[PDB]
């Protein structure tokens, strides 16, 4: 069993292990969630006596773990490793070894990302770790280098897995897969995977030169010397927009996949969809400093910024609108994959919205590190990429793990993160609109109602994710309990209405990918043979 | 359509009662603020 | 060699044949990582006040 | 043929990798040495000893990891022509990855040249650095690549043609070009007026030029290896894919340092 | 000026520009309330009445009459958005001919501000180091936190620019009632303009990271008028 | 065809397509594709359908064809005019509705 | 020195794994062995002495 | 089927219930004293002073928001 | 004597989208003129006193 789970260079079986350390750190940056949030709850030194370089500390924890450890790999390298070799019938991956030393140098970060909020008091930056708050004189120790070199390790890990995907769907497709035939989560993996090569070379080029200008004496970013501090921004932001449009658009792959299959209707102008996920792809290199509004660029340049993001506003309207398309006229069954997908649409259409508020650089000036840009991304990164990770797994797991849950637990599971995180982050844009800024330990004690409410909100959105534990734990325990005694939904694909039960036991999943016809945990050698297509 | 009840009428009988709970479910998914800023002692409660 | 197929050979928890319950492993495993947080906060702060 | 002959075989062109234990380790002793430098650099341990073994430790497991690849590519002899195609554009999204970041280097450089700082005297390059100039060993070591390539590109299509003192006598000599090439580089770096700390200009112009430095001599052991493997008769007529690996990586490291040499010497100074 | 609890909108005018700025939301967010509505309205309707649907129509896939109106339409709306974004962005820059001038150089964890334009006929420019009082020594009415115990006072009815810089850590000074936001980096000198239309006190606070007193780092402005300013910097 | 299709068109290729069903696998599925259109179809195709489905030998698909007509059609007015067009055919084919076969 | 066929014939006839398979391949992985773990199991007993904070005895 | 609709906005319902509670007594456990300008009594100086120098005129400047 | 019955998703959808439209238009518009023009006229009656008492 050692070879199968340490050396084990097969895509299936690193998937569940990514998966696994998906599950530890969010768990890990949700319990930093709610130590922010009720430590934020009311005005006066709470829970954490002073000491505001530990909230800093928790903050920067929170942020870099649950983004870089638990989004990205429970999308990109989880979901990508699982199912890329499985939709294109590659037997599986292109580099094998590749994607298992992706997998194994995450946790080497994980640790050292743990152990870098031990040591001298502690990395407090916030996950945009900036300069000259992070060089030796106004921030001395060893642990911004190992919150970095966790950085560096899991810049390695999504790099090594970019260019795994991107060979494998580009060589090892099946026998009848054209150029545009793929199923568009396929297409979202692969645009991501480019964007990944492209962007964060930049990144990691970025916080190694401050890296070695804290330690080797040079001198990007110290300014009495030469360097200036906002070329760390340009060379941060050129990242870290391209890192959440990949971090995004496997949501959208998951969410139109489960609502062509949960609404019986292909969805609306699949080779349109895909043309604006690619210029969204190809057009997020552009806009990558509309986070520096404020810093002191030209307003010639401002306007340049200010118009781009707009027509970056425009592809995402247009899949938004294709997805309505695509669940009108339809059959919908409403399961637990079909509810998060639909309150995806919602919930990320209001993130948007607020966005394109917030992208005028004329209006910049009055929301910039302000509690306004923390309702607007953990709108689209929380309810966004989570709810796609959601309706992936309630969707997915079952084929995967071959274990059928439970259904009324999965529905108060959805219903309380629905509530419960919608009661958080909705007085986010209270808070910022009447003015309170970002990473502060507590505030000036006017705005102390809606941090009350926002705090009260968290704990169901607490006891949701406690909830889907024992959901996990239900589903592996009681799985082929649940296919029997009728506490499940077994098919996700009904039958039609003129069809007999006699005639759908023949033809008994009605798919459009290939996922659905392999038999509960698949094989190990799926496809000995091509799977043909015409 | 040509015979039968008129499509404005026998589709206005099926939207109509929808208007009302759409403004229900949107005025209480955007308006809970409200409800809790009643109760509080902001509003001399 | 191929390694042999089931429901339960495909993850690297043993679920059925044990001699403790499952409960045990699957409730720890997210006990350490909901935990791994707070003895942070408990290493930061007897470092620099009191607790 | 028979099918009973034919069903004994992978039944697609893909490679079917058996589980080999050079992800765990490299992963190990690449955790071991970024703990071990974030830990020498503020002297919590004594010298540099651990950081030498943990560099070395990495070092040994990734050329048992390239061991373990030319023997499953040339003894086992399982690349055919997908799985060549597969490896050829993966090492050219890596190379693609690469000059990425020396485009990010020379983004560094460009912004802070262009508008040049109150504190540099306002002009580049700064005030009482003496700057190299580009004519006396620049245009050596940048006629020395170009020199180089032509060399390593004869010896390529020799090594297609079919002769084999000709295709070994290329590849012996862009060896010791290039190498020649690296230590007159470090007779630049060894009496330069400035140095890494000396300001801006020092910082980027080092890290630009070093990190082509590394890169030349990360292609200097690839060819050495190259060059291993043609003597001992691995390298086939049809079939050197990781040679036609190298010799992609040394014309783009040609060009980048044709880019790097010009903005770097001749307009910046 | 100053938050209050349970609000739900802007901190209030004082300046030309932040009147323009809540101007400019609230067209944004009339233009912006349509599109959820009609987002929320779409989504209501088609799950509450293809749910009981017992067929659905799978030979519907395309139709390029509305694909092209849903994305023209999207287009005109964010033209029709960003036509006054310009007009602000490219008036909020303009600072021609201002009367007095100001530095508000920010250190670790506190302001210092500094008036240098020579009125002060004792001759020198006047300074003055701008700490929290620390939230002990409150005394029966001071707001928490956002007090401060030597606030910086400007005139009305003037244009004052005032450059902004820092000596560490990037700052930044950030008043949301005169709609004044502008990062304080350490190398460069920043200016912004403002015009503040009524005597009172504003608060703001710094909004960017500075480390461990990031919280305890208040900006207080009081305006009073020119006759007791110009008594207030000649006595001071 | 990804060009729109008459209705003329459409009763003729359906009715084509409803003479060719031997099998039950058959009858259902051009049903369910002849029902799931845009349009309901004109009884000059149901008639058919009907017939197609009393070849094969068996009732409840010439049940739910009327079923999915009712779910069809907009009103009941339309139904009724519809339903007494189908009369004799549904006399001597003998197949029941729903309304009076399962009374609540 | 055309040793390719025979070691061809060598290395697919054998059960042993890869890294295993040649004849001189005892010489290259058990020093390997010893090196690797000194080198990976040695920062996890300095990483407590600097949770403590105490730096080293130099100079 | 068959009135699981009323299982589920059950749950819901207690899951509100239980994170209300458990949220109250982690609550209870946070800190003894409050910030002193927490009570009414300093609220009603605290915005006595405000209307000494007519700030938010127009809108809300009233900060009491204490039992 | 029946009459071919046909388009009703697209009847449905163009009246749909325009009820969607004027909807969104009406809460918008209750939105801009209601409280925009309380505000906007809050400010301008306290800008009118203030400049007439500093006569
Ligand atoms: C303190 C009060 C604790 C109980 C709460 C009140 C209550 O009985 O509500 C149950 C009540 C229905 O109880 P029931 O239908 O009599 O019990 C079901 C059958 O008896 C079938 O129930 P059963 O006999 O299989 O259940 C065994 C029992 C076993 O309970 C025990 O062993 C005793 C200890 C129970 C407290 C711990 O487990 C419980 O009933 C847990 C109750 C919580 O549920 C509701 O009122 C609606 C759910 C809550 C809505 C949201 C409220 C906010
Ligand atoms: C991945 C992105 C992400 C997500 C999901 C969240 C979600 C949460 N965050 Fe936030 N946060 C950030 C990234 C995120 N955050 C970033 C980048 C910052 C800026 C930091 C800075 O600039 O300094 C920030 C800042 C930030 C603030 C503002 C503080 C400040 O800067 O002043 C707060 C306060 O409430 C907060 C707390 C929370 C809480 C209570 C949640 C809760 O929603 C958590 C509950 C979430 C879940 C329950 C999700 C389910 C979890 C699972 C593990 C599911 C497993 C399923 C699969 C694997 C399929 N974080
Ligand atoms: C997941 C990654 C992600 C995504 C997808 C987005 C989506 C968008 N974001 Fe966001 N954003 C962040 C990540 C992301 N953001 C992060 C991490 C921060 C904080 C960084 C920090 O620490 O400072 C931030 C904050 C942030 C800023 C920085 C402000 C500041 O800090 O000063 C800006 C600036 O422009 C912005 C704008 C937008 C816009 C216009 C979109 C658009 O892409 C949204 C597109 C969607 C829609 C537009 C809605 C759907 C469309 C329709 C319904 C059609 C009709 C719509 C129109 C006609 C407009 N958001
Ligand atoms: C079984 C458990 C039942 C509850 C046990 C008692 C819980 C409790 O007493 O909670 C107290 C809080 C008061 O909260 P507070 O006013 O902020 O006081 C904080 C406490 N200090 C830090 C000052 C010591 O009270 C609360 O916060 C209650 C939550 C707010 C009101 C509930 C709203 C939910 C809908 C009903
Ligand atoms: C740093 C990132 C280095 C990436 C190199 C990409 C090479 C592309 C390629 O051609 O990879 C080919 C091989 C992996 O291929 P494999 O054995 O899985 O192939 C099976 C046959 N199809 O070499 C590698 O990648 C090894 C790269 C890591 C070496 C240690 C680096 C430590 C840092
Ligand atoms: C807001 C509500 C907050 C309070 C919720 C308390 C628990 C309620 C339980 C409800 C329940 O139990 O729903 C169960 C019923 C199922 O009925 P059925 O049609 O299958 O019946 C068939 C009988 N044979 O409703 C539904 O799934 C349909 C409604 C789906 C709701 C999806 C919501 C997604 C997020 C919002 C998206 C935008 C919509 C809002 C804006 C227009
Ligand atoms: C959506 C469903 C979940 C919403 C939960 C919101 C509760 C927020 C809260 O906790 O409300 C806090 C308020 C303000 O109380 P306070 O600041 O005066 O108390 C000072 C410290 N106790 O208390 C109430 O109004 C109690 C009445 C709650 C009514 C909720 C109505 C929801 C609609
Ligand atoms: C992954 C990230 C990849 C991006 C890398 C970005 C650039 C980093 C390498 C720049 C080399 C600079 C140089 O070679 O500098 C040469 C200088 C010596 O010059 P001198 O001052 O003695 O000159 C004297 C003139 N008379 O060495 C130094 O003092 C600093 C050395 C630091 C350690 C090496 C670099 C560490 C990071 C390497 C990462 C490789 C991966
Ligand atoms: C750090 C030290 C770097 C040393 C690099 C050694 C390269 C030799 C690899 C080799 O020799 O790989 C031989 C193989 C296949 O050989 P073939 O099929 O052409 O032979 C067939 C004869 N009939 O090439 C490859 O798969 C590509 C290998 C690319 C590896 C790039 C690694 C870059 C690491 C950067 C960090
Ligand atoms: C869209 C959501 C609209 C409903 C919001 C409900 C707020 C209820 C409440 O909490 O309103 C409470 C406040 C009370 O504050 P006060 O000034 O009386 O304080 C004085 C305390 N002594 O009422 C108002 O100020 C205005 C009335 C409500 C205005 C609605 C919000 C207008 C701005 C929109 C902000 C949202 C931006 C979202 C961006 C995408
Ligand atoms: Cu200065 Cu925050
Ligand atoms: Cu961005
Ligand atoms: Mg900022």
């Amino acid at each position: 069993m050692v070879q199968r789970w340490l050396y084990s260079t097969n895509a299936k079986d690193i998937a569940v292990l990514y998966f696994m350390l998906a599950i530890f750190s969010g768990m890990a940056g949700t319990a930093m969630s709610l130590i922010i949030r009720l430590e934020l709850a009311a005005p006066g030194s709470q829970y954490l006596h002073g000491n505001s370089q530990l909230f800093n500390v928790l903050v920067v924890g929170h942020a870099v773990l649950m983004i870089f450890f638990l989004v990205m790999p429970a999308l990109i390298g989880g979901f990508g490793n699982y199912l890329l070799p499985l939709m294109i019938g590659a037997t599986d991956t292109a580099f094998p070894r590749i994607n298992n030393i992706a997998f194994w140098v995450l946790p080497m970060g994980l640790v050292c990302l743990v152990t870098s909020t031990l040591v001298e008091s502690g990395a407090g930056t916030g996950w945009t770790v900036y300069p000259p708050l992070s060089s030796i004189q106004a921030h001395s120790g060893p642990s911004v280098d190992l919150a970095i070199f966790a950085l560096h390790l899991t810049s390695i890990s999504s790099l090594l897995g970019a260019i795994n995907f991107i060979v494998t769907t580009l060589n090892m497709r099946t026998n009848g897969m054209t150029m545009h035939k793929l199923p568009l989560f396929v297409w979202s993996i692969f645009i991501t995977a480019f964007l990944l090569l492209l962007s964060l070379p930049v990144l990691s080029a970025g916080i190694t030169m401050l890296l070695l200008d804290r330690n080797f004496n040079t001198s990007f970013f110290e300014v009495s010397g030469g360097g200036d501090p906002i070329l760390y921004e340009h060379l941060f932001w050129f990242f870290g927009h391209p890192e959440v449009y990949i971090l995004i658009i496997p949501g959208f792959g998951i969410i139109s996949h489960v609502v062509s299959t949960y609404s019986k209707k292909p969805v609306f102008g699949e080779i349109s969809m895909v043309y604006a996920m690619a210029s969204i792809g190809l057009l997020g290199f552009l806009v990558w400093s509309h986070h520096m509004y404020i810093v002191g660029l030209d307003a010639d340049t401002r306007a340049y910024f200010t118009s781009a993001t707009m027509i970056i506003a425009i592809p995402t309207g247009i899949k938004i609108f294709s997805w309505l398309a695509t669940i009108h006229g339809g059959s919908i069954r409403l399961a637990t994959p079909m509810l998060y997908a639909i309150a995806f649409l919602f919930l990320f259409t209001m993130g948007g919205l607020t966005g394109v508020a917030l992208a005028n650089a004329s209006l910049d000036v009055a929301f910039h590190d302000t509690y306004y840009v923390v309702g607007h991304f953990h709108y689209v990164l929380s309810m966004g990429a989570i709810f796609s990770l959601f309706a992936g797994y309630y969707y997915w797991s079952p084929q995967i793990l071959g274990l059928n849950y439970n259904e009324k637990l999965a529905q108060i599971q959805f219903w309380l993160i629905f509530i419960g995180a919608n009661v958080i982050f909705f007085p986010m844009h209270f808070l910022g609109i009447n003015g309170m800024p970002r990473r502060i330990p507590d505030y000036p004690d006017a705005f102390a109602g809606w941090n009350y409410v926002a705090s009260i909100g968290s704990f169901i959105a607490t006891l949701s994710l406690f909830l889907f534990i024992y959901i996990l734990y239900d589903q592996l325990v009681n799985g082929l309990n649940n296919k029997v005694n009728n506490k499940s939904v077994i098919y996700n694909k009904a039958p039609d209405f003129v069809e007999s039960n006699t005639i759908f036991n023949l033809n008994t999943v009605k798919s459009s990918s290939i996922e659905f016809l392999l038999t509960s945990p698949p094989a190990v050698h799926s496809f000995n043979t091509p799977a043909v297509q015409s | 359509g040509r015979i039968g009840e008129s499509w404005v009428i026998t589709e206005g009988r099926r939207l109509i009662p929808e208007i009302f709970q759409w403004s229900a479910v949107l005025s209480v998914c955007l308006g809970w603020p409200g409800a809790v800023y009643f109760f509080s002692k902001a509003r001399k409660a | 060699v191929h390694f042999k197929d089931g429901v339960y050979e495909n993850i690297p928890f043993k679920v059925k044949g044990r001699k403790t319950p499952y409960a045990l492993s699957h409730f720890g495993f997210f006990a350490i990582g909901f935990a791994v947080p707070f003895v942070a906060c408990y290493v930061q702060l007897k470092k620099s006040g009191a607790f | 043929m028979t099918h009973l002959e034919r069903s004994r075989h992978q039944q697609h062109p893909f490679h079917m990798v058996m589980p080999s234990p050079w992800p765990i380790v490299v992963s190990f002793a690449l955790l071991s040495l970024a703990l071990s430098t974030a830990l020498t650099m503020h002297g919590y341990i004594g010298n540099m000893n651990m950081v030498y073994l943990a560099l070395f430790v990495l070092l040994t497991s990734s050329i048992l990891w390239f061991r373990d690849i030319v023997a499953e590519a040339t003894y086992l002899g399982d690349h055919t022509m997908a799985v060549r195609k597969g490896i050829n554009l993966g090492f050219l999204m890596f190379v693609l990855s690469e000059v990425l970041i020396f485009a990010g280097l020379f983004w560094a450089y460009f912004h802070s040249a262009m508008s040049p700082d109150v504190t540099l005297g306002a002009c580049w390059p700064p005030v009482g650095i003496e700057a190299v100039q580009p004519t006396e060993l620049p245009l050596l070591n940048t006629i020395i690549l170009l020199s180089s390539g032509a060399t390593v590109t004869y010896s390529h299509h020799a090594l297609i043609a079919g002769n084999r003192n000709k295709a070994l006598s290329g590849l012996l000599i862009t060896f010791w070009l290039i190498v020649i090439f690296v230590t007159c580089q470090y007779i630049e770096y060894t009496n330069a007026a400035f140095t890494i700390s000396d300001g801006v200009y020092g910082s980027v112009f080092y890290a630009g030029t070093g990190l082509h430095f590394l890169h030349m001599v990360m292609l200097a052991a690839m060819l050495g290896v190259n060059y291993w493997r043609m003597r001992n008769y691995h390298l086939t007529a049809g079939h050197h894919v990781g040679y036609e690996t190298t010799i992609i990586y040394t014309h783009v490291l040609d060009v980048i340092w044709l880019f790097l040499y010009v903005v770097f010497y001749w307009w910046g100074v | 000026d100053v938050p209050t609890p349970y609000a739900c909108y802007f901190q209030d005018s004082a300046t030309p520009n932040q009147e323009g700025i809540l101007e400019l939301h609230d067209n944004i967010m009339f233009y912006l309330l349509v599109i959820l509505g009609l987002v929320s309205w779409m989504l209501y309707t088609i799950v509450m009445t293809y749910s009981k649907n017992p067929i659905a129509y799978k030979y519907i896939k395309h139709g390029q009459t509305i694909e092209v109106i849903w994305t023209i339409f999207p287009a005109v709306i964010l033209l029709i958005i960003a036509f006054p974004s310009f007009i602000l962005l490219y008036l909020c820059d303009e600072v021609i001919s201002p009367a007095m001038t100001i530095k508000a150089i920010g250190y670790q964890w506190y302001w210092k501000y500094e008036y240098s334009d020579f009125i002060n006929d004792s001759g020198e420019t006047v300074e003055f180091e701008s700490y929290v009082i620390p939230d002990e020594l409150l005394e029966e009415g001071q707001l928490r936190l956002l007090d401060t115990d030597t606030s910086m006072v400007v005139p009305v009815d003037t244009h004052i620019r005032f450059v902004v810089t820092a000596a560490d850590v990037i700052h930044d000074f950030a008043i949301p009632s005169l709609g004044i936001k502008v990062d304080a980096t350490p190398g460069r000198l920043n200016q912004v303009s403002a015009l503040i239309q009524r005597e009172g006190v504003f608060y703001g606070a710094c909004s960017e990271l500075c480390g461990t007193g990031h919280a305890n780092m208040p900006i207080k402005i009081e305006a009073v008028s020119l006759p007791k300013f110009l008594e207030w910097l000649n006595e001071q | 065809a990804h060009d729109e299709e008459t209705f003329e068109e459409f009763t003729a290729r359906y009715e084509k397509e409803f003479d060719e069903a031997y099998d039950l696998f058959e009858v259902q599925r051009v049903l369910n594709n002849c029902f799931s259109y845009d349009l309901v179809p004109a009884p000059a195709v149901i008639e058919k359908a009907l017939r197609a489905a009393r070849r094969v030998n068996d009732l409840p698909t010439a049940i739910r064809v009327f079923e999915a007509l009712k779910y069809k059609v907009e009103n009941e007015d339309q139904y009724k005019a519809y339903l007494d067009e189908l009369k004799d055919v549904r006399q001597e084919l003998g197949v029941p509705l729903k309304e009076e076969l399962f009374p609540s | 020195a055309n040793k390719v066929i025979q070691l061809q014939k060598i290395f697919q006839s054998s059960t042993k794994p890869l890294w295993w398979r040649h004849p001189r391949s005892a010489l290259y992985l058990y020093p390997f062995y010893a090196i690797f773990a000194v080198a990976v199991v040695t920062p996890l007993l300095y990483i407590p002495n600097a949770i403590r904070g105490i730096k080293a005895k130099k100079a | 089927g068959k009135g699981d609709v009323a299982f589920i906005t059950k749950g819901v319902f207690l899951g509100l219930g239980i994170s209300f509670g458990l949220f109250g007594l982690v609550r209870l456990l946070a800190n003894p004293e409050t910030p002193k300008t927490m009570n009414r009594e300093w609220q009603l100086k605290s915005d006595e002073y405000l209307k000494s120098k007519n700030a938010n005129p127009w809108g809300g400047y009233s900060q009491v928001q204490s039992k | 004597t029946i009459a071919p019955i046909t388009g009703t998703i697209k009847r449905r959808v163009i009246m749909d989208i325009v009820l969607g439209f004027s909807l969104g238009g009406v809460m918008a518009s209750y939105w801009w003129w209601g409280f925009h023009m309380d505000k906007i006229n809050k400010r301008e009656k306290f800008y009118a006193e203030l400049a007439e008492r500093k006569k």
